[PDB]
């Protein structure tokens, strides 16, 4: 509920079909102050879309399928996880993922999904492990380090920073 | 939308938790977002307008039940939003105003009058901690485990002859001492004393 | 026999080698096999102090050495990280005297030598054979052969009856690797008296194949070796090590190198609450006043930030800067070290230019009779600065050829039947001269520039340098430069070329800001104020030469963008719109009032 | 109950792993922190005593250091105690609310504790209340809220990976496996699995499953 | 010579004391000299100039040798001597001398009364460096201090250079005389360290040799942020390894005693605060009288 | 807040330390402190340091022990398994199988750090060996770490013989990475 990155996954945009004709709901629409009618395509954000899907018989709305859980990527996550770039995709992918699945009850997403972050987990442990020496006293780290999610990038950040200091403690003069 | 300008704020904070993540000894907090605030506020009071119009049309109008709800429902969900949003950079705030105040033994221009009284009282509530039964004890203390009992320390910025409760050390500008850790732990801490 | 105790000796000192208790290259080799990075740097000294046998070794027959060192590096790879892999590369590092190209002759054939130059041309990757499959012909035996590619090898000539080399190579069994071949030039302040510069043909394998763009001074490690294409050898060098001082890596791709070390430096750096003041100051430290001009330069130097809106349309985000002024006032050197600082430069004469020259020239293969496009210094400082001198002196021709590149950063081909838009996304500094060869207030500022409106329009800035006999600033003037003839803060008050240097690059590849709605709404109160100045200023005579249209408004904003780049902040402010206008005004309408 | 001093720094020990590995907050060791500060207020007299008055230089060196690490180990204690009671004033206060729980702040917090988490929630509350709450409609103007559309309450992550070692009992639970181990069974209700902890063993176990076992002192979070 | 072993053997040769004394390095016709020495050794110009680690094994192992039947020919048998040097393993080799060459040169370049507290607090702080650099942890203060020692060493010889080709060195019946004025290195010589340095270059030079009578050496700078003098007297010194009745004898400093009765006597407000004795601060106007009077007293 | 964000949830190498140095070690006394003042500590027991006879064997703590190294009054007896002979059978075991881990003690890389730093000339084999022995055996772990961390799941995982302060260096991304894949799998039912 404080957590940052919490709010900023809730912000994101998701396609919205409505379901009945509600007068003076332009606001979410792009011209304010006009009636919307039934079927109208629009995008809205998560925390509103949620709520308005599950609450209104014939709910408010009806949750389209996103394009980022869609029959390419799920073949591109398939095909080749570590190389697929999820940054492009989203950058709150696995949370994105987390909350459909939750909301939708679904197993396929849920198996695709921990394949993919276990392949991914894997080359994440290899780059952390791998640190730097100076002899006198890279370009694939950064390709990778490039391509990850938000929550990838944490783990990454703690699993570096306890690597740099359990090296530095026991190589300390 | 609604929610853009509190979304502005959270990626703002993210920005300042970023930032406090990467300094590695030396914080300093950003100035407080007055106008971002302010507007978030003015669109909380606008969406309370829309509210009360909305419960006067229902009283004398013709709106019907299913409009009502969902309108009523729309404007509770932003009014939402917006206090979630204002809350969590409010709370990374604090945090980090509580590890600032117990990195210290107990400018501020950034900070808002609400945050300088709330530092102020979170370091009289830390001393008040410290007086109880932890007497004994500094809570306010080094968190790295003692290793050796004496060491060399250089003072690195000139002082008079600060009398400590361990003893008397006259901090003469680039002059070592061979002195226990512990004596000396406070004077490192305040920057007076380096370990080498 | 020698073989096996030369790898013995090899895979000991990788494996026994400590200078206080982390095994440096042991430690190493894991961390690069980890990455998928097959291959290993070694410092010669370190070498040399363990063992100076081995180093006498390597020495005396690098060809026929280095070969072990690399089977014994896989070994100690495969021992390190199997648990029961290509063949690993050995890369160099050495402090030795560098050799002069040019003192390059047969007193260093086979040896490892060291030298520095500049890299003028690469080619395309090809393809080596390391393990290749053969099958005879006639009686279809399957064999094998491994290749290392260090030359003092071929298809066995009798088959294991059938005829002469009976052997034919199976593809899809076989395995290779890349190879890159360079042109290196000498260092221009190190050619002899009255010669021409000398090129050299060199070689690299695997990992050392994508570390050089043309026209970066370098500095090579390797062996000095001939190949016949009768009684002479053409002579090549084989590359070992590769060092440069501009992260090619962090140019040419959106990523990023820069040390953990680097980074919170240049952070620092940013913090300093006066980092603009330090950096006019660090630019030409020996030329006198012209704090307006260094200014500028810093603007041009950083550049602005460049939006590729959603219909296609692009807006330039380079920061042009032209110079007219009388003789004296110093526009050369300040050009050269403009040149000398940025990350990537071409220095250029106008008067020795050509439109051929500067863009790209159709050129014709001597051998495949097929028509290639070669890169002029707009191709070859793409992403960097162009330092066009003598602008004036400059054919209409030649000038005329430049106005794409300028603004819509490219450069469009249609010659010999090729048909192709190159890239230049380049910056243009050029200095010129009245038509007189001084600014004479008596006639009308017309007469005095013969450039025509169009080209000048591109020029974010201009400036009009007038010589004033003042007898004060004259003597400021001749007690500097003869402090300078006779005669290192570095206290915070300027910083040296290669920090100056790598802090460009950094703030390019990271920062890209943008104006907030105050900024925006005086910007377009400034643009209007200053229209209306220009349509009140003209006179009947004569229409104003210096234009004002909206190229300016989009210079100004570069201006500001890039002023709010160079503190890494986000989003440029009101304070850096001020700034941007000041500049604006000293410079452009200062030229254009007179 | 009492054993010696030896068996107290042992027990002061396991409890601060425990409370700086554990995601939930344990209850506090009321007696033995008693004993322990007891115990240091008259090792510091003892220890001045003699100072106050070559060969027992050494001694009193081993005197000062060991009441450093000791003063140490109780500083860590506390302030990670401290940490978790900031991360979770909500919930607790939930917890006081409710007066079916079993659980009371009283013997699950010291009285310092309590005193830290009311002064702290205060403060914070009167903050947010001048900064924030009070523009909000009534019906937004909870700090804690779990009707809402996100749960403002924070419960700790019971399902939460830990390390673990097998120890054994210091046992109707134990039981041996096939190899002639003694082995400890536990479930795991979502995935209905059994698993098997063979003493002398690591494991990465959830929390919840091994609460008890590390409750009763038969494992050690690593 | 002068850091041989982190350094090329040309530049060892070059800027050393003995060396230059012996064949008068600061003009042309001693570069001439050394290059036919290196040539009738068998070392190759461009190997000599190469770096000590890098350099030719066989010309390294030989070294010995070709020194020992070469160097008496030039009268550099001098060079010639027995030293402590260092090793640790898998590490470089270091001598004593060069050790000390590095730790002086950290304590000299390391990094109106307020100005002279600021420099001398400088210095202070300079003693920590040298003070760290004794330390096997810490190399790269080490590195760093030799470094800064070739820096210093190449200053000092241009600066010789100067004084040599101007014959700035004035010759009194009692004692020698040079003072520096419009130096380009002037604020090097600040430190007394670096001018003790400079002076001991100067006494070695021509003056050891030559054949000419010991006398005292009169050495003085001039800084121009605060307008003083650093006046230094220098003992005289007898030809190196020259074992003899009156070379055993040794030569006392008796220039504090006059310095001091000069000062005491006269009324130039000078400065005697320094630890040794002889290194005096002089306003600018008072050193003509200063020396005048020191002519007169006949007591050095 | 009162703890850092480095100190959450895992342990720094120094308090990895500090936990090491609690356990005991054997020594050689250099003085006679048996009487035929009084050590009186709180923490650990006072009885052996107060019976303690020169060039007698007597166990006392590793911190206390370091203490007395310090003033070269107590020389250091190496632990048995930090032999050559003993680190080449472990290496040879660790070698025929892949599977398992070596069990060598809970504390022998941080105790072996220790006792290189601090007591050098107690070893009665050389130490560069021991290194290399040392280096050797961490290479081989850190391959059979690298191996098993293949099979991070939802449910339970097993690391046995696996020393402290490799748990403490994994103890990040391990947890990470297995509640995420709980949390996905919670999620899914
Ligand atoms: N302010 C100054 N400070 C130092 N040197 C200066 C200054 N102004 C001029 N000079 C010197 O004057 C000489 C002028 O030559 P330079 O090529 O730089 O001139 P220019 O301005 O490009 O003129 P031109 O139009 O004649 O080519 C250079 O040596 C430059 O160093
Ligand atoms: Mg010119
Ligand atoms: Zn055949």
């Amino acid at each position: 509920y404080y957590d940052i990155d919490d709010v900023l996954a809730d912000g994101t945009e998701f396609p919205c079909k409505f379901q009945y004709d509600i007068p003076g709901l332009g606001y979410l629409e792009n011209n304010p102050g006009r009636p919307i009618t039934k079927n109208t395509k629009l995008s809205l954000p998560l925390w509103l879309a949620r709520i308005l899907a599950i609450v209104g018989p014939v709910p408010f709305v009806e949750l389209l399928p996103p394009d980022m859980f869609s029959t390419k990527v799920m073949n591109a996550i398939k095909t080749d996880p570590v190389a697929l770039d999820l940054h492009s995709i989203n950058s709150h992918f696995f949370s994105l993922a987390i909350k459909w699945i939750m909301l939708f009850s679904e197993k396929e997403l849920a198996n695709v999904v921990s394949e993919l972050l276990l392949q991914r987990a894997q080359e994440l442990n290899h780059h952390a492990s791998s640190l730097s020496i100076d002899l006198n006293a890279n370009i694939a780290t950064s390709t990778f380090l490039l391509k990850l999610e938000e929550m990838e990038k944490e783990i990454y950040k703690k699993s570096h920073e306890s690597y740099k200091d359990t090296k530095r403690w026991m190589f300390k003069k | 939308m609604y929610g853009d300008l509190g979304n502005k704020l959270v990626l703002e904070a993210k920005r300042t938790k970023q930032l406090y993540a990467r300094s590695n000894q030396d914080v300093n907090l950003p100035m407080y977002h007055e106008d971002i605030i302010r507007n978030i506020l003015k669109e909380v009071s606008n969406l309370r307008k829309n509210t009360e119009y909305l419960k006067e049309q229902q009283q004398l109008g013709m709106l019907d039940d299913k409009v009502a709800k969902c309108q009523y429902f729309v404007t509770l969900l932003c009014m939402e939003r917006n206090k979630r949003c204002l809350l969590a950079y409010q709370r990374l705030r604090t945090d980090i105003l509580d590890s600032m105040a117990w990195n210290n033994n107990g400018d501020t221009n950034n900070l808002s009058h609400q945050e300088q009284e709330y530092l102020k009282e979170y370091c009289d509530l830390i001393t008040d901690l410290k007086s109880g039964d932890l007497v004994d004890i500094d809570l306010s203390g080094s968190l790295v485990p003692p290793s050796d009992v004496f060491i060399d320390v250089r003072v690195l910025k000139d002082a008079g002859e600060i009398q400590t409760e361990y003893g008397v050390f006259n901090l003469i500008k680039d002059s070592q001492f061979f002195v226990r850790q512990s004596d000396v732990e406070r004077l490192i801490q305040q920057g007076y004393l380096q370990k080498i | 026999d020698d073989n096996t105790e030369i790898i013995k000796s090899f895979k000991n000192f990788i494996l026994e080698f400590r200078l206080d208790s982390q095994f440096i290259y042991r430690d190493q080799l894991r961390n690069n096999i980890l990455v998928k990075n097959y291959s290993l740097t070694v410092n010669m000294e370190h070498l040399i102090g363990y063992n100076e046998d081995i180093y006498k070794k390597l020495s005396d027959e690098p060809s026929d050495i280095i070969p072990l060192f690399e089977t014994a590096i896989t070994q100690v790879a495969k021992r390190i990280s199997i648990l029961s892999l290509p063949t690993f590369q050995l890369i160099l590092n050495s402090n030795a005297n560098q050799i002069p190209l040019r003192d390059l002759d047969s007193e260093h054939v086979s040896k490892i030598v060291r030298l520095s130059g500049i890299i003028i041309s690469t080619s395309v990757l090809s393809s080596r054979a390391t393990y290749l499959s053969i099958m005879c012909r006639n009686c279809r035996h399957t064999t094998s052969i491994t290749i290392n590619n260090f030359n003092s090898v071929s298809l066995p000539r009798s088959c294991l009856n059938c005829g002469p080399d009976p052997y034919i190579i199976i593809h899809e069994s076989s395995k290779f690797i890349d190879q890159q071949f360079l042109k290196l030039q000498e260092i221009p302040e190190l050619v002899p008296v009255g010669e021409m510069p000398r090129n050299l043909t060199m070689t690299c394998d695997r990992y050392l194949t994508n570390k050089v763009i043309p026209g970066t001074r370098v500095t090579i490690v390797g062996i000095y070796s001939i190949y016949n294409s009768v009684a002479i050898r053409t002579p090549y060098i084989k590359i070992l090590g590769i060092q440069s001082d501009v992260e090619t890596s962090s140019i040419w791709n959106s990523v990023t190198m820069f040390t953990e070390e680097e980074e919170e430096e240049f952070l620092q750096l940013s913090r300093n609450p006066k980092l603009y003041e330090i950096l006019t100051n660090s630019i030409a430290p020996s030329i006198f006043g012209n704090e307006d001009i260094k200014k500028a330069i810093v603007c041009l130097l950083m550049g602005g930030s460049k939006k590729i809106l959603p219909d296609g349309m692009r807006l330039r985000g380079d920061i042009n800067v032209l110079l007219l002024g009388d003789p004296g006032t110093a526009k050369s050197q300040l050009l050269k070290f403009v040149e000398k600082v940025s990350p990537i430069a071409v220095y250029t004469s106008g008067k020795g230019s050509s439109a051929a020259g500067l863009t790209a020239s159709v050129q014709r293969d001597p051998m495949t009779r097929e028509f290639y496009l070669e890169g002029g210094a707009m191709v070859l400082a793409d992403g960097g600065v162009v330092c066009i001198d003598e602008f004036d002196k400059m054919r209409d021709e030649d000038r005329v050829a430049i106005h794409e590149a300028m603004e819509q950063q490219t450069i469009s081909i249609a010659k010999a039947g090729i048909t192709t838009v190159l890239n230049s996304r380049t910056s243009v500094l050029a200095a010129a001269n009245p038509i007189y060869g001084r600014y004479d207030d008596l006639k009308s500022p017309g007469d005095n520039i013969d450039f025509q409106t169009t080209i000048l329009s591109r020029f974010d800035m201009i400036f009009i340098v007038k010589d004033d006999h003042n007898e004060e600033r004259d003597i400021s003037i001749a007690n500097h430069v003869i402090n300078i003839h006779t005669g290192q803060e570095e206290n915070g008050s300027e910083i040296s070329i290669e920090k100056m240097k790598r802090y460009i690059t950094y703030c390019r590849l990271k920062c890209a800001p943008r104006l907030s709605p105050q900024a925006a709404e005086k910007l377009s109160s400034n643009f209007v104020t200053i229209r209306k100045q220009l349509l009140i200023n003209e006179e009947s005579t004569e229409r104003s030469s210096i234009p004002i249209t909206i190229r300016q408004l989009e210079a100004i904003i570069r201006i500001t963008e890039s002023l709010a780049k160079l503190e890494l902040s986000p989003i440029a402010q009101e304070r850096h719109v001020d700034e941007a206008i000041r500049l604006f005004q000293a410079s452009t309408m200062d030229a254009a009032s007179q | 109950i009492y054993v010696s001093p030896q068996q107290d720094f042992s027990d002061l020990m396991k409890s601060w792993k425990n409370e700086r590995c554990s995601p939930e907050l344990l209850p506090y060791p009321h007696q033995l922190m008693k004993r322990l500060l007891n115990r240091i207020s008259m090792q510091s007299q003892l220890i001045e005593n003699i100072s106050m008055g070559n060969e027992s230089k050494l001694p009193l060196l081993c005197m000062e250091t060991e009441l450093e690490r000791l003063k140490f180990v109780i500083r860590s204690y506390i302030r990670c105690r401290l940490s978790k009671i900031d991360k979770f004033s909500l919930y607790l206060r939930q917890l006081n609310e409710d007066e079916n729980s079993l659980i009371s702040l009283t013997d699950l917090l010291s009285k310092d504790e309590i005193k830290y988490h009311d002064t702290h929630s205060l403060i914070w509350l009167k903050l947010v209340n001048d900064s924030i709450l009070k523009y909000m409609p009534e019906e937004l103007q909870a700090i804690n809220d779990t009707e809402g559309s996100v749960n403002m309450i924070d419960e700790p992550d019971w399902n939460k990976f830990v390390f673990i070692h097998v120890n054994g009992p210091p046992d109707p639970l134990l039981q041996e496996n096939e190899f002639g181990k003694p082995c400890y069974t536990v479930t795991i209700p979502d995935l209905k699995e059994e698993v098997e902890l063979t003493i002398g063993s690591i494991y990465v176990m959830r929390y919840e499953v091994i609460r008890d076992l590390l409750r009763d002192d038969k494992v050690a979070l690593i | 010579l002068f850091l041989l072993r982190h350094s090329s053997l040309y530049d060892s040769f070059y800027y050393s004391n003995y060396v230059n004394a012996k064949l008068s390095l600061w003009n042309e016709n001693g570069k001439k000299r050394l290059h036919k020495m290196f040539a009738r050794m068998g070392i190759p110009l461009s190997t000599a100039q190469e770096t000590w680690l890098y350099m030719d094994h066989s010309i390294k192992r030989e070294l010995g040798i070709i020194f020992d039947k070469n160097l008496d020919r030039y009268g550099l048998q001098d060079i010639i001597r027995d030293g402590f040097v260092r090793t640790l393993g898998y590490r470089g080799s270091i001598s004593a001398s060069e050790f000390v060459e590095a730790l002086t040169a950290l304590l000299e370049v390391g990094n109106s009364a307020q100005k002279l507290t600021n420099l001398r607090k400088r210095w202070v702080s300079n003693f920590w460096l040298s003070w760290d650099a004794l330390d096997d942890r810490k190399v790269e203060l080490l590195n760093r201090g030799i470094q800064l020692a070739q820096d210093l060493q190449r200053a000092i010889f241009n600066t010789g250079v100067a004084i040599l080709e101007k014959k700035l060195i004035k010759h009194l019946r009692i004692y020698r005389l040079c003072v520096l004025q419009d130096g380009p290195d002037l604020d090097l010589y600040r430190n007394p360290l670096t001018l003790l340095r400079l002076g001991n270059w100067l006494i070695e030079c021509c003056a050891e040799s030559e054949d000419k009578q010991l006398l005292p050496m009169v050495l003085a700078s001039i800084d121009e942020n605060t307008d003083t003098y650093l006046v230094a007297g220098l003992t005289p010194r007898y030809p190196r390894g020259l074992d003899t009745i009156h070379t055993k004898k040794p030569i006392l400093n008796n220039f504090s005693m006059a310095f001091q009765q000069i000062t005491a006597e006269t009324d130039a407000k000078v400065r005697i605060d320094n630890f040794e004795s002889s290194i005096i601060e002089i306003r600018r106007e008072d050193l003509s009288p200063f020396l005048e009077k020191l002519t007169l007293s006949g007591l050095l | 807040m009162s703890l850092p964000a480095h100190l959450q949830q895992t342990f720094s190498p120094e308090e990895i330390q500090f936990i090491v140095e609690n356990e005991p070690i054997k020594i050689f006394p250099r003085i006679t402190t048996r009487q035929k003042t009084r050590w009186q500590l709180i923490t650990t027991d006072d009885k052996a340091l107060n019976n303690m006879v020169a060039m007698r064997s007597t166990e006392v703590v590793l911190w206390i022990a370091l203490l007395l190294k310090q003033q070269s009054k107590c020389s250091i007896v190496a632990p048995q398994w930090l032999t050559t002979k003993e680190l080449d059978r472990k290496i040879q075991y660790e070698k025929t199988h892949p599977d398992r881990f070596s069990e060598l003690p809970w504390n022998w890389l941080v105790l072996a750090r220790i006792l290189f730093n601090k007591a050098k000339d107690d070893f009665h084999d050389p130490i560069h060996e021991l290194r290399g022995k040392i280096q050797d055996l961490r290479e081989i772990r850190q391959i059979k770490v690298l191996k098993g961390l293949k099979y991070l799941n939802e449910s339970h995982l097993q690391l046995d013989n696996l020393s402290l302060l490799e748990i403490n260096e994994l103890r990040p991304f391990i947890t990470e990475i297995m509640d995420k894949l709980r949390e996905i799998h919670t999620a899914s039912l």
